This record gives C-alpha cells, structure tokens and sequence, in this order.
C-alpha cells in the first residue's frame, strides 16, 4: 500500500539521453534512479514508508509542561498549578511541530500527576489518598487566585479529577484554533501598528490551565509534580520547513544564536582509515 | 455484570499507544477546512527534495558560505582529491544536518538509494570533467585516481547542463542500515577526482566552485521512531 | 527554445532569453478565495489589471562579498501604484504574487544567487534577549541584507547569513519555492507564489505573508576589465488580488 | 453494532490479519490515530516546475 | 472472564463526560410531561432578541436610565460625534452585559454579524438624519464623518417608522473571533455622526433620546463553552 | 443486541465517522445526554406578533 | 458503562499467559522475510537426529573421545558383558547430554520409541556377531548371555553394512514417563554381549571401536515444560 | 464483530469446544501466540541425503 519504488533491471547504454544531466537553478529535485546510471537488476523491493506518515510521526505523547504544587500553606510555596497552555517549552516536542509551518489536528492529553512528602526530623503521617483537579479555562473564563477560589466549582469549564494511584488521566479535545489550521509561525505582529506582540504570542491563544489538592490539607508539607503530554491526532500539516539548527532560547520567540552549520572535520578529503589488518 | 480479567499492562501509560478516549468539548463545532498550499503526507516527501550540502566543513568555515563550497582550479592536479567523505546519511558530518539527514535523525534505520548533485558555478566558459566515484564498504579509501575509478562512478562533462547526479545504489548486505551508522553497517566513501581538467580562457577566473545536494530517491524508506540528538534544553523555555 | 519566456501581468510585459523553468509555489497556482471558504460577507473588490502587474523594486548590487539579501511582502509594496492604496483603504486583503529575480553579467563572470519564498519567515534578534523592531524586518521596497558576520544591534535581526536570520541552515531553504541564478546558465528567476496562509485572507500591513530572500552560493567574481557592476533587480506582480473591510485609509 | 473490520501490518510471521474496531464515543475527536493513511505526492517539493521536465532530456534547451 | 486491559483516563471524574449510569430510583414514575409555553432549545434564540444598550455607560449613569440614553439635539453640530464604541459583543463594556453579550460570556469563540437597531424617541415633529457607520480594524477611528463615510455606513432618516437598523456584518480574517477580544481579533468600532441635522417646530423639546438596540443574525454562532466573569462568590450562601 | 449506530461530530481531518450505542440499565434516566437534537424556532421571542412582519416592508403603515 | 465485575486472576502476570497488547512501535515496517534453510517446526524434529552416545562415561574418559569408545576384541570373551545401562532417556548420564536427552529435560513427561543405532569401526576385515538385548522393568539386568536373550534382543551380523539398529520398543504400564524417571516409571536395561565373537586376520587390529547413536521414532514425544537442570549462574554476566 | 472461531485443546472429559477471538490491535505484533500450528518436516535433518534411502534396503550396494 505505501509501499516503495522497486528497481526495474537495466543493461548497458550509449544514446543521446542524459538522465544524470539536468540544472537545478530550476528549482527541480532530480528524479534519477540507480536504474539510470549504471546496470541494474531487478528487485522486488517491499519496503514501506508506513513509518514515515505525518500521522505516526507525530502521534505519540509528548511531554509539553511540568509544575509543582505544594499542600500546606507555609512559606511562599504555590498550592495551585496555573499555565498558558503551549507547547514552546519543551524543545523536543517543539521542533517536530516547527518542521511545518501549520498544523490541523484533534489531540490526546494525558497527564502524569506524582507526589512526594517533603524531608524533615518528625514526619510521621497517614494521609488518605490525594485527590487532584485540573481545570481547563478558555480564554476570557474566570481564573482563581486561590486553592479555594469560587472558580473551582467548574460549572461549564472542562475539569479532571482525578486520585493518585489509578492510571493516568486522559482525555481528548477537537481543532480549537479560530483559524483554519494551527500556526507554528506568524511573521507578523498583533497591532496593526506593527508593533507589541511579535510571531507566534501575537494570535495563539489556548487559555489555560489549572491544578490542585482538592485535599483540604496535609500534616506535614507535601507537593506535586504534574506532566502534561500531549499527542496529535487525525494530523494534517502544510508547508514544511528546515528543522531547528540553532537551540532555543526564549519559548516566546525564534531568538538564537548564530550556531555551526555542523561539526567539524580535518579536511574535505578527510575519511577515517577503519580498515587496518 | 459481565465477567472480566484484568491482563497484564492495565492502567499503565504508554506514550505511543493508541486508544479512543472522552472529549473535554463535546460536540464542538471544528472550523472549517481550508485548503491549503504545500500539504505534507510523508515526511519522505522532504528527505527526496534536493539540499545544499556543506562539504567543506572544516572548523574555520562552519558559519560561513564557504561550508558549502566546493573549489575546482585550473591546472595540473592530477592525482589530486578535490574532496570525500562516508556514506552515512544521518551520522556523517557532512549529511547530518542535510534536510535528508536532519530527517533520518528521527528514525534508527534507513534504505534506499541517494542522489547527488553537483553544479558547477563557474563561468560559462570554464571546461572539465570531473570523476565522480563510490566505493562500497571492504577496502580502504581510494588513494589514487584507478582505485576510485574501480568502484561506482560517474564521469561529469561540464557544459551548458550546469547539474549532474551521482546516484549511489543502494548496495547493502542488510535490507536496512542504522542511522547511528557502525563499522559492520558502514556504506562505504565517496572521492572526486579530476577526468581531465579545468582549462579556462584569458581573463578569467582560475577557481571554481561547485556546489553539492543530496536527497533520497524512490526506493528511499526510514524505519525506527527515535528522538533527534541534535536538539535539547536544561529548564523549561521562558 | 524553452529558454525565452515572456510574462503578461496588465500593462506589463517581461522578457527573458535566459531562464530556466518556472516554478509554481507548492504546485498551486494563483485562485481567488471560493464561496465555501470565504468568511468575510461583505463583497470583494478585485482591480484587477489596477493591481495584478508587474512592480520593480530598488535594484541591489552584487559585491564579491555580498552575504545577501531579503524583502516581506505585501508590506514591501505599500507604496506601489494602487496596489498599495488598496491595502490603505482595506482591512483583509489576498493576492497570489509573481516573483521575478532579474540579474544579468556575461560568460566571463560567475556566481550562483538562491532565490527564495519563504512563508512566514519569522526572524530572530541580534541580542536574542530583546526584541525585534518593523523597522529591521521590512523596510518598503528597501532591501534589508544578511552579513558574513554576527551582529550586535539591539533590535536588529541576526543577519548572519548561515542562519538566515532564523536559526536554521542556509543549505535547508531550498524546501521553499524557489530557484537559482547560476550565472553561467541563468539570468532570471520567476516562482509563481500562490496565498499561503492559515486564513482565508489577513491584513497585510500586519502581517508579513512571505519573505524573498537571495543568499549568494557562489561569490560573485571576474577578472580585471570586466565590468565590476552587476546588480540585482527583483520584480513581482500581485495575482488574483482581492480585498475586503473598506474603510479609511490607514496613517503609516 | 457498527463494527468495522480493517487490516493489521504485516507480522513477524509472514510471507486471520485483521482486526475489529468500534467507536464508542460521540465525538470524532475521540477515535484513534489514523496510522493507515498511505497518501503521496512528492511533486508539491521535487518537482514544482511550470513545464514537465522529462528525465532522460536535458533540463535546458 | 473476558480478558481486559483498562486504558489511561480509567476511574477518573472529567466533568464533561457523557456515560451511562444507574438510577438510584429503579421505576419512578417520571410526572407527565406538560406542553410549556416559551420553550427554549438553542441559546442563540436568546442572543437573537434586541435588548437595549447601555451605550452612555458613563461612572455618572451606571444606575440610571440615562445609562441608556443617546441624546440628540438641535442646532449645528456638524462635525461632532454623537458617540462611538469598539465591536467587542462580549467584552466592550457596553455590550458586555445585554442578553447578546451576556451569552457570549459563557463562550470563548463567537463568529457571526450583529444587528444594531437604533430608534428615536423625540417627538412626533422632530426631523432628522443620522450617519451610523462601521469601520473594520486597520485604521484609527474616523475623526471627521468623512473618515467614518468611507467604511460601511448607513444614513438613517427619521420618520414614521422610528427604527433603523444598522447590521454590522462579519468582516473578519478568521472564521471565529474571542469573546475575550484582543488586537489580533479585533472587530473595530462604530461611530455616529449627524449626516444633516434636528429641525424641531416651535415649543418642541430640543433634546431628543436614541435607544440602542443590539442583537445576533441568522449567521451568528458561539462555540467555546466556558465560565462567566461576572458571578463569583467568597463562600457557600445561607 | 439493540445496537443504535449515530453520526459522529466532525473531526478535524475531513472535507468510519460513526459511533455505536447500547443502553445497559432499565431507566432511561441512565442513558448518556442528548447532544445532539438540533431543534430551533427563534419565532417565539424574536417575532411573537399576531400579524406577520415581511422585512422589506414597513412595520407601520 | 457496561456493568462489569473482575475475576480473581486479574491484575496478575502469568510467565505462559496469551493476551493481545499494544505495539510499542506501531506501523513498523518487519524486514521482508527470507526463505533460510534448515527451519524448525517441532522441536522433535531435533530429538529425532542420531548423535553418538558416550558408553564409556567412566571419570577418565569425561574430557575425551574414548568416552564414545565402545571396545571389542577378538579372542574368548564368552559370558563378558560388554556394555550395560539403564533406559532414561533424560536422566541415565549416558544419554542425558545426547540431542534427544538434551531436549527431554525441558520436559517433564516422554513417550514413543527409541533407535539405538551401532556402528563397526573396526577394519573391513574384522568379523563378528553381537547379541543387543533389552530387558523391561521387572527382573534384575542380566547377568548371562542366556538371561539376557530372553528379553527383546537383536543379533548384529557385521559386515559390508556397518551400522545395525536396535528399536527399543514403548512397553511401560502408562502412557508416559516423566524424564526425571523413578523406579515406578522404570523403562529397563540394555546390555550387550558375545553372540559369537570377533575373528580377525593376521596383521590387523585386535581391538575395534563401536560407536552408538540414540534417537527417537516416529512415535516419540514430551509433553511436561520445565527448566532444563543443565545451566544456571550465581549473577548476571558481563 | 471480525470474530474468529477456533478449535480448543483437548479437555480432561473427552472420548462446545471452541473459542471465539477478535484482534483489537492493528499491529499484527499484538495478536497472541500461534500456539496451533502444527507443522512438521524432519526430513531436512534426518534424511537430508541427495539419494532416497529405502528402509527395507542396504544402505550401500
Ligand atoms: C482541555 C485542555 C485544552 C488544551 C488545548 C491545547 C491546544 C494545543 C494547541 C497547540 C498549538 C500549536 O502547537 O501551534
């Protein structure tokens, strides 16, 4: 089905036509073949490209956030997660999607909640299980300052809650962009002045999202990690572009540093001897 | 209710499975399609499209142009190596970041033949011919021009057909080789060398230089999902 | 001979006896937006023959050490005939885009230009802890040039061309549309660049829809006697130009 | 119910390969990855030219 | 029994979920249902009804029917505004709060045109024209009523039939815009001005009051669903 | 059983899109919500008058 | 969802178990299979091959070839018993380490029939007749010619044929034996002697070597999986 | 369903018995084990001689 070309057996040559010659300034990738160049057998190649699909390229979960919650209030220890949902902060995930310029998917999220008890001289407990909520608010929805904020009553926003122990919870969520398709970059500005916002902060706008204990509180201080992961679906993608050379710096714009076309070497005639009996 | 066993890997998280799942936005109302320009089904679509590769990637050039330059010169240069290097695809310097390579780096096996193309940027009245030689893995790199003329080559004629390709067959014992290329799945080495000569009339330049792309061709097939050494972090971007 | 080509946008003709091939975008050509895909209810103005012809920028000249050079459409046409007056009077606008590269020298010069759309072409800073400024992205019909070097303005882009000024290879954008000026066979280059965009149509003083840029391969060089001057014209031609949101002219 | 039986990739034991699948949730967002959509079309990148351009001729002339 | 492997996302509580569940009232006679007048089935039938428009929302009227009110007057008063607001359905605090926006704020995307009716309220032998015009993002608001004639506009003459409607359609780039609008989706601003004047016969009022009237068309539409800003609470009510 | 295949919501791959269903409990109290009865009739709030209004005419007269 | 109750065994993993699971690596590309010689179906197709047994496994012959040796020599030797041992299969030391013992000890129960091949290495002038008994469980091993020739016994005439097979017929009590065979599941002996002797010209060997192959028939099988007992460690390798 | 019915192994109440098996997965690597195929040619190692040998016959003559 996705199979690949075979090669057809070819023999010797001497005409007027010129496969290996061409011109590039056309802008045309050579369509030449072994078969062209040289005598060939045939071979019944079955080999597929089944791997190499945008689909199963790009569905498999990914981690694309990570933040930590405390139980207790002492200190000035955050007891809620919040984040403007994006996937710009793991250079991973990030520069798979950057190979196009835009995307259009539905996507898997699932998340990875584990929790530990912080280090001390006297911690004897016995703490039931902990239950968490993650809470997701689009754009606009109310958002809560506290670990008790009237917002967590998720009267209409999409919520999980979910208690330590069990899998992992999952959940999956259709196209949300307001566009046609999502995009990775946007040479643009969000003023018409050309100015304030610049690329991809400039129209992407996700919401955000948000976690906590719905335990009322713990003995002794405790705290979470969350892992968000996401992984595309039912992908569709456009314009592809040259990966990622330089890393990445800021998770809000393409910023980099002038980085090496690639490693280096003796000379342009340089080739290890591996062969030395 | 009905009688069940739970099998061995419930409850568990596999990044790469693939099951249906409750969504968070019931019956939302997904905007619709537009089509666009420039749709990509399989990322085997960008590994056969032609990119410059920077041969002479020596330290002092790898953040210049002069990375992807390829000098040819007028006179006697016999038995000289205009350049070579290893076939490896994703592993090789010189291909590693190739929009070909760059891809591969995201699969642990590939197959399938290579195209290389050469134009010569010369003037229009620069000559020559140029051997271009493959020699499959075995014996050691070709010192002189016979031994590379032994193997798999191609003798380019420079004229008003600017490129030329030197497609490398894929001659493998193995249907699929690792991107993460070792001795035993070594491809072998590429030299060029001088058929002839580069004559050039008066008041002309005497160095050339001749530009080098590499792609995969129809037989061409990547294997192992893997992730890309060449992209990392220490903390979450901000 | 498929080597002359003429090209007919309105009342404007170019000619060529030295090209090679045309390349059309990513196989598409130039469409106006269908009714099962337009969203703005309100009916487009199409000019026409007003707007779709062919518009001359600033000629640029080729040094032996010129690192290249780069221009944002449809931003770089504001000031050009009505084409730049409907984007004034309008909110969203669409158009297809004809890139022409002209560049001539002789059988006794060489050199090698990369003739280049890239779509949504965000470029990065000098000092990749601060910003970009409008002003060091897209000029008019001003070039803005890459440098053989790294640079150091504050809100400047990071024209050293290895990376393009997008942290990327340089021997990667041939990914693009695109097309090459390799003296000893080439004079021109045309890429026929169909709307490529995640929307229906878009603002286009705002909005930056594609960058040409002409990174030079192969330096430019000759020998003595031989005309030092070879510059670089670029011309392009609006196609199916369409536009939407009449209002008030918009104060640059 | 409104089962549908496809094929499964070829085994470790090649040369009954078929599996049955359900949706059970309303929203298609909620079904499975399309793993098995084998769609090609290189011409888009390799081959973008305005005139055919035939292999065994020259690309200039 | 049958054997099962239990998928990620197992035992969890998403409050947008959708399965079936056991009635704890095993057979409850469930009361006849009964043919209700004013039955709704769509929310958009709601936000397809004209309420009136705090348009004067000025800190001096925002508890008072004045907040409503549109003063027009007679006399030359060429060249002045009579008001003006940006098309913000959900955010604009003048629209924020009428049944059309108050439904957009329990969405997050909403797409569509709106209908802004504006009536007279002067009395019977009052005359006069008035220019409502519409100005997509882009440009600065009109400052004179050329400016503002060029976009869409609509000359309204006052007669017998009190209303006119001004329909300010969907001139967007995207297919759906935030209810919680930013420059990106900005929708742009309407502005009045008097395309004539008020002639008023003697012992006439010459202050008049223009009630604004706002509401969805047929090809409005919002989409995600979300919380409303505008209700909260510090603890459980008694 | 008594199977019932519907029509799923749009994906965001499109332009096998169906779901099965199977009610396991006595009550219909325990069937799954109804999202998907798109009724409207605007008329009741927006045009409750006695004399129908034809919108290219006057409404007075 | 569809009521469902759990049966004791679920969350568990059981070493023999077969569920289905998901791929970790879905849509990969197998290699093309390759039609390679010599495949095995049925392990029995291994413990059907002949391979030389050693007799002679006295503690001085446990490291060479002479534990193979299986001696004869001319002269009086009337009432000598040549060789003798009991019929386990994977247990007698004898056969413990032959190809068929070999694979019965990955099993805990066996059946079928069993060739006991003889070959004459002696010269092609050497001449003789030996008597290859074998006695079921029940009796004591014989002592005599006489005792030993009641039992099931084949006379081997040497001669231009060198091997001759002695079938070692199925006759137990119960369908099976277990491999790690007790006096209940006894099979019995087999002893070889003298039926004449071995009579040799002048100027040739006196002594000759017998070599003796075991395999099983057509009627053999095992059926208990287990460990073998002939490999283990005290930590991981390195 | 694609539901595929087979053969179970003998019980210990012999001298119903079948089983039903749908795939789930698409991957052919996911099915079970073949534990039913019996398949058998000892030839290849215990008469992989170029000259059929007869039993009832010398081995040499
Ligand atoms: C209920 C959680 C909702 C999370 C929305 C995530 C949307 C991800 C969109 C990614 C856009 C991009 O990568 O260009």
């Amino acid at each position: 089905i996705a199979r690949v070309a075979d090669t057809v057996a070819s023999g010797p040559s001497n005409s007027t036509s010129i496969p290996a010659l061409t011109a590039v300034e056309t802008g045309h990738t050579s369509q030449v073949e072994p078969s062209d160049t040289m005598q060939t057998r045939h071979v019944k190649n079955y080999h597929s490209r089944s791997e190499s699909t945008v689909e199963n390229f790009l569905s498999r979960s990914a981690c694309v956030y990570i933040e930590e919650y405390y139980t207790k209030d002492q200190d000035n220890v955050n007891r809620y997660m919040s984040w403007t949902i994006n996937a710009r902060r793991m250079v991973q995930l990030r520069r798979k999607f950057e190979l196009f310029t835009y995307m259009r998917f539905d996507m898997e999220i699932t998340f990875v909640i584990t929790s530990r008890q912080l280090p001390g001289t006297s911690i004897a407990q016995d703490m039931p299980p902990l239950t968490h909520q993650i809470m997701y608010i689009p754009p606009g929805g109310p958002v809560p300052n506290s670990v008790t904020d009237f917002a967590w009553q998720t009267s209409t926003n999409p919520s999980i809650f979910w208690t330590e122990g069990n899998a992992p919870p999952r959940m999956s969520i259709p196209f949300i962009s307001i566009g046609n398709a999502y995009s990775n970059f946007y040479d643009g500005w969000s003023h018409f002045s050309q100015n304030g916002v610049y690329g991809y902060n400039a129209l992407n706008n996700m919401g955000k999202l948000y976690a906590r204990h719905v335990n009322k509180d713990t003995p002794y201080q405790m705290s979470s990690t969350i892992r968000v992961y996401f992984k595309p679906k039912h992908i569709r993608v456009w314009v592809p572009r040259p990966p990622r050379l330089s890393p990445y710096i800021k998770s809000s714009n393409v910023n980099f540093n002038p980085t090496n076309l690639t490693d280096e070497r003796s000379s342009i005639t340089y080739v290890p001897d591996t062969i030395r009996p | 209710g009905l009688p069940v066993l739970n099998t061995p890997g419930s409850n568990q998280f596999m990044t790469s499975d693939d099951f249906q799942s409750p969504s968070a936005m019931p019956q939302f109302d997904v905007t619709p399609h537009m089509d666009i320009p420039g749709e990509v089904h399989n990322l085997m679509e960008i590994a056969e499209v032609d990119s410059v590769v920077p041969v002479n990637n020596i330290k002092a050039n790898l953040q210049s142009m002069d990375a992807y330059h390829i000098e040819v010169n007028t006179g006697n240069y016999q038995g000289e190596k205009i350049f070579a290097f290893q076939m490896q695809p994703g592993l090789e310097s010189v291909f590693k970041r190739t929009l070909m390579g760059e891809i591969l780096n995201y699969y642990a096996h590939w197959s399938g033949s290579i195209k290389l193309t050469f134009t010569f940027c010369g003037s229009a009245m620069a000559t020559g011919k140029l051997l271009l030689a493959y020699s499959p893995p075995g014996a050691d790199v070709p010192a002189t021009r016979k031994q590379a003329m032994l193997g798999t080559h191609m003798i380019w004629d420079i004229g008003l057909q600017s490129s030329c390709v030197l497609c490398i067959p894929w001659i493998s014992q193995t249907h699929y080789r690792l991107v993460q290329q070792d001795e035993y799945t070594s491809a072998g080495n590429v030299t060029c060398w001088y058929q002839t000569g580069i004559v050039v009339p008066p008041g002309t330049p005497n160095k050339c230089v001749v530009l080098c792309f590499a792609s995969a061709c129809n037989d061409f097939s990547v294997r192992m999902l893997r992730d890309t050494p060449f992209i990392g972090q220490t903390a979450l971007l901000q | 001979s498929d080597r002359v080509r003429s090209l007919t946008l309105g009342n404007s003709t170019i000619t060529t006896q030295e090209s090679a091939n045309v390349v059309v975008g990513y196989g598409r050509w130039p469409e106006y937006l269908r009714d099962d895909e337009a969203t703005a209810e309100d009916q487009p103005t199409q000019p026409d023959v007003a707007t779709c012809r062919f518009y001359t920028l600033e000629s640029v000249q080729w040094e032996k050490n010129s690192a290249g050079w780069w221009w944002k459409f449809p931003e770089a046409l504001k000031d050009m005939g009505l084409f730049g007056q409907n984007m004034l009077y309008h909110y969203l606008g669409r158009a297809g885009y004809t890139i022409h590269v002209q560049c001539n020298a002789s059988k006794f010069h060489q050199g090698c230009l990369l003739v280049v759309c890239v779509p949504e072409a965000e470029m990065g800073c000098s000092q990749t802890d601060k910003e970009v400024a409008a002003m060091n992205l897209t000029k008019g019909e001003a070039a803005h040039k890459f440098e053989p070097t790294k640079t150091n303005g504050e809100h400047t882009v990071q024209s050293i061309v290895c990376n393009a000024g997008m942290g990327v290879g340089v021997g990667n954008l041939t990914i693009y549309p695109h097309q090459w000026i390799n003296l000893r066979t080439n004079n021109c280059a045309t890429i026929v660049m169909p709307y490529v965009n995640s929307v229906p149509m878009d603002n286009m003083f705002r909005h930056y829809n594609f960058t040409l840029m002409v990174i030079p391969f192969a330096p430019l060089d000759y020998a003595a006697q031989a005309s030092e001057y070879v510059p670089v014209t670029v011309t392009i031609a609006p196609m199916c130009a369409e536009y939407n949101g009449l209002r008030l002219a918009y104060q640059q | 119910m409104g089962a549908q039986v496809s094929t499964q990739k070829t085994g470790a034991h090649e040369t009954i390969i078929h599996y049955t699948n359900i949706n059970y949730y309303k929203d298609a967002a909620s079904n499975s990855a399309n793993r098995q959509d084998f769609t090609q079309d290189p011409g888009k990148f390799t081959e973008p030219v305005k005139d055919i351009m035939i292999k065994t001729m020259p690309a200039l002339n």
